[PDB]
RNA sequence: AGCCAGGAUGUUGGCUUAGAAGCAGCCAUCAUUUAAAGAAAGCGUAAUAGCUCACUGGUCGAGUCGGCCUGCGCGGAAGAU
């Protein structure tokens, strides 16, 4: 949308209402309330069970404006929240644990699918396989 | 070259007097002379001014290279004009012109009242802004170089006499 | 009468910073060095003052002409300060009924009561311009200790009950205990106030809230400096409430049968904690009993003394301070200290390990060569829960050193175990392992096992690193402005382990975990950081270490 | 201004123009990457 | 080589998450769009907001660029009636 101005996509797990001190500085950009960002977005959040980080983006506008963009949790944190760890990266090509098929990865693209016009299906789908293999894990359908 | 495919369009308003090697254009308000080097061929050939370097001076491309860019700033600086703002930031420093005379609020024992040459109609809208007015680029620049050369940029605190777009590079103390 | 002293603009600077409503009065006539006029503005008079003498002039005269418009602008806003201090003022500012120098300030003075504006002055203390003109204020915008609400007394436990006591000479009596002093003639000193009520000479004063009996003697007034015997002290004087036993911060100074205070709020923490040394040990005798005259007179200075290593470790809220308070031991209370670090638990540990060190001993002390060439094995410091900081795990081959002689190699590492390689840190909590004990008849002892294991000990520490077991205290800092950044960094050189960065309405309060043995001059180098702005608190919660590696080289 | 006989172009933006004959190296921001011989 | 010029945007890039959130460092080192973009070079820095390199995507509208070999030149080069 728009251009030099502002364009950075930052927001973690929407449980914490006081901005986390790195993400502070997106919404220390353009002289935000930050009240204001706090009081938007809870009316859906009450919609989930908190624990995984969901991302907006923030632009911007001449006077004191803003605005943000809602989208769905990606799906790098949705192959780790089923796996159970969080973090699984210590060797990518010498680590052979844990499965999901592509199944999985279809029904949390069809919630990309119905939220955003790139991250399409088939193209993610090794890229999904590509965050496996970097985390270590296998893949089986 | 670059400096061969740059010619310079002389508008109406300011007139060259060529008498070969000796420029003096007159022109708005002021009369911007150079007299160059022997290593140019010059021609205001019908109203866009033509150049060339002269042979045995084959470096004159160089010579003329600074001709070329010299009078198209002399016949944009003696009708425009150049606005050379400076910033005084200093404990108790002020700036006020009267005349053609500058004061110099800078932290001493004995005020600092220097008189400033022609090419210059100075101005002051406050005690830390302070215009200068001129026709040569040299003159616009020479003038104000001399103010802030009394007073550097203090790095340590952003102390001293600096250009409106000058960005100085401030440090922090670190020890005590 | 400096340069870059504009006096409107640090008034209405006031309503940006501090918020509050400033409304001046007495403005400014002179480009700051042919000063010569302070312009007040109810009487709109500008004033004469000294060509340079100390104290002559006084003349009043108009507002000159080259002020003649912004006393103008300004007055309005004066006449203005009254219809929204008292409602019966607001119809006559705009009905015309005249607002004279009289009238305004009889709503004004009400105004200070409640403190919603402050009423400022420009000039000269030094150069004589303005003094003068700043008394008159004082009799008419700062309030009277009988135009105030009095000593209220409230009760003791019973019922609150709060009771506005009168101002005048018809009350019991009653006054307050501060600025208590000392001296080298009678001891204790006050700079008490009395409120109302009078005093004679001589009397059964208490000091109610902590039930102890002490008697009024020869009370003394001051030019700041000089005694004056005050005999009889009026209802508002201040003095010396001289001889009082036993006096604390703030408590009151009354007869009995008469209302009682009970009242201390904000008892500060002295937070800046440094540790004093005698010079002598004849000196200890008398820097013990140092804190009984110097910590009586005030609660910001404090002393720490720990239990064990008996050193004085005092504690101030400044250095600055604790700069005065050596001083003041220098010359009258005559005095040498040797200011130095406060008790940090300093229990030398081990980086490295040592794989065998043999204690060589050979010398025929009892008749033949008592030998003794014991060898023990650096074990690794005994970490979880190890009461015993001794854990000589005596591993004798083949139960080969007799019992008689166990107690021998066991004194000898004990002792250099409480001693240390350094500057005496004790190596306690070091489990040590016997590798193995040469055994004799007429050659082994005491001495013949115990001064090897001795040497032994100190030799393994030279090649083991023996580094610092550390106290960390819970540090929290409160710094308002977004120049914490540069503090967290520079808090990042001295280990802070770092909690998180959380907010207040003016405060960003930052939380983080620093070793007590990273103290130093904690508080001089965050005063150069925070340039003094800082209120926050100081606790304790975890134990880690800190970087010595002193066995290399520096310990001989 | 230091000397020394070597001059190697060490900062990132470093300017070389040989003025009066004697090379002087030209930073922007580094006053410290200045040397003057060689 | 400069002025406009997006720095297309999946991601928080883990670990250990206290921040090691492209900008501390070790293993991966795929890329949803590839007429412009790397799981990345420094500064801003606890982290980032600010400013760029990346392709110059649109304008100028011609030459230009980094090294190898030699002819010579400069610096290096300060001493004592």
């Amino acid at each position: 949308a728009k251009k030099v101005q502002a364009y950075v996509k930052l927001q973690v797990a929407a449980g914490m209402a006081n901005p986390s001190p790195p993400v502070g500085p997106a919404l220390g950009q353009q002289g935000v309330n930050i009240m204001e960002f706090c009081k938007a977005f809870n009316a859906k959040t009450d919609s989930i069970e908190k624990g995984l980080p969901i991302p907006v983006v923030i632009t911007v506008y001449a006077d004191r404006s803003f605005t943000f963009v809602t989208k769905t949790p990606p799906a790098a944190v949705l192959l780790k929240k089923a796996a159970g760890i969080k973090s699984g990266s210590g060797k990518p090509n010498k680590d052979k644990v844990g499965k999901i098929s592509r199944a999985q990865l279809q029904e949390i693209a069809q919630t990309k699918a119905a939220d955003m016009t790139g991250a399409d299906i088939e193209a993610m789908t090794r890229s999904i396989e590509g965050t496996a293999r970097s985390m270590g894990l296998v893949v089986e359908d | 070259s670059r400096v061969a495919k740059a010619p310079v369009v002389v508008p109406a308003g300011v007139d060259v007097k060529i008498n070969g090697q000796v420029i003096t254009i007159k022109g708005k308000n002021g009369e911007l002379t150079r007299t160059l080097n022997d290593a140019v061929e010059v021609k205001h050939a019908d109203n866009t001014l033509t150049f060339g370097p002269r042979d045995g001076y084959a470096d004159g491309w160089a010579q003329a290279g600074t001709a070329r860019a010299l009078l198209n700033s002399m016949v944009i600086g003696v009708t425009e004009g150049f606005t050379k703002k400076l910033q005084l930031v200093g404990v108790g420093y002020r700036a006020a012109v009267k005349g053609n005379v500058i004061n110099l609020s800078l932290g001493f024992s004995h005020p600092v009242d220097h008189q400033l040459p022609a090419g210059i109609t100075a101005e002051c809208p406050t005690q830390t802004e302070i215009v200068l007015k001129g026709a040569d680029k040299q003159v616009i620049g020479q003038v104000a170089a001399d103010l802030r050369a009394y007073r550097r940029p203090e790095p340590y605190k952003g102390k001293g006499v600096r250009y409106a777009d000058e960005v100085v590079r401030t440090k922090e103390a670190k020890k005590k | 009468d400096r340069m870059g002293a504009n006096f409107l603009k640090v008034v209405n600077q006031i309503k940006t910073r501090l918020g509050a409503n400033p409304v001046p009065l007495q403005l400014a006539i002179g480009a700051e060095e042919h000063f010569t006029g302070v312009v007040d503005l109810v009487k709109m008079k500008a004033i004469n003052w000294n060509d340079a003498d100390q104290g002559v002039t006084f003349e009043y005269e108009d507002i000159p002409a080259d002020m003649v418009e912004l006393a103008n602008e300004w007055h309005q806003n004066l006449i203005e300060s009254a219809a929204e201090a008292s409602e019966e003022l607001m119809e006559k500012y705009l009905g015309g009924e005249e607002l004279t120098e009289a009238e305004i300030k009889g709503a004004l003075r009400q105004r200070v009561l409640n403190n919603e504006i402050i009423l400022v002055t420009c000039g000269s203390a030094f150069k004589n311009k303005g003094v003068q003109a700043m008394l008159d204020a004082v009799i008419d915008y700062l309030p009277s200790p009988v135009d105030v609400p009095a000593i209220n007394g409230i009760l003791d436990d019973g019922k609150d009950t709060p009771a506005e006591r009168h101002a005048s000479d018809d009350e019991p009596f009653s006054a307050l205990a501060f600025k208590i002093a000392t001296d080298p003639f009678v001891g204790n000193l006050t700079f008490f106030r009395v409120y109302s009520g009078v005093v004679n000479s001589g009397d059964t004063v208490l000091n109610s809230v902590k039930a102890a009996r002490e008697r009024f003697g020869r009370i003394v007034q001051m030019h700041a400096n000089k005694r004056e015997e005050i005999k009889e002290v009026r209802a508002g004087d201040i003095a010396a409430a001289i001889g009082l036993k036993d006096v604390t911060t703030g408590d009151t100074l009354c007869d009995p049968d008469a209302p009682i205070i009970l009242e201390r709020m904000e008892f500060p923490e002295p937070v800046i904690s440094i540790a004093v040394e005698p010079k002598t040990k004849a000196d200890q005798e008398k820097m013990g009993l140092a804190l009984g005259r110097l910590a009586k007179e005030d609660p910001s200075f404090r002393v720490w003394t720990d239990e064990e290593s008996n050193q004085t470790i005092i504690a101030g809220m400044g250095e600055l301070h604790l700069d005065i308070i050596v001083d003041r031991m220098k010359r009258e209370f005559n005095v040498e200290a040797n200011v130095g670090k406060p008790q940090v638990a300093y229990r030398e540990t081990i980086r490295q390990k040592v794989t065998d060190v043999e204690g060589k001993h050979a010398k025929q002390s009892g008749g033949r060569g008592q030998y003794g060439h014991v060898v023990i094995d650096m074990y690794p410091l005994e970490p979880g829960s190890n009461p015993k900081g001794y854990e000589f795990i005596n591993d004798i081959k083949g139960g080969v050193i007799p019992g008689e002689y166990i107690p021998a190699v066991d004194k000898g590492i004990q002792e250099q175990l409480k001693a240390g390689p350094l500057a005496g840190y004790p190596v306690v909590d070091m489990g040590i392992r016997l590798h193995f004990g040469s055994y004799h008849d007429v050659d082994s002892s005491e001495l013949a096992f115990k001064l090897a294991a001795s040497i032994a000990f100190k030799e393994g520490f030279k090649k083991a690193k023996p580094v610092l077991l550390e106290p960390i205290m819970k540090v929290e800092v409160e710094t308002p402005e977004e120049n914490t950044g540069d503090v967290i960094g520079d808090l990042s050189r001295r280990r802070g382990m770092l909690k998180g960065q959380e907010s207040e309405v003016t405060g960003v309060k930052i939380h983080a975990e620093v070793p007590l043995s990273e103290m130093f001059g904690y508080a001089t180098q965050l005063r150069s950081l925070t340039k003094g702005r800082a209120s926050y608190t100081m606790e304790f919660l975890k134990y880690d270490e800190a970087p010595s590696n002193v066995a290399q080289a520096v310990i001989e | 201004m230091k000397v020394r006989a070597s001059v190697k172009k060490l900062c990132r933006n470093c300017k070389i123009v040989k003025r009066d004959g004697v090379i002087r190296v030209i930073c922007s921001a580094e006053p410290k990457h200045k040397q003057r011989q060689g």
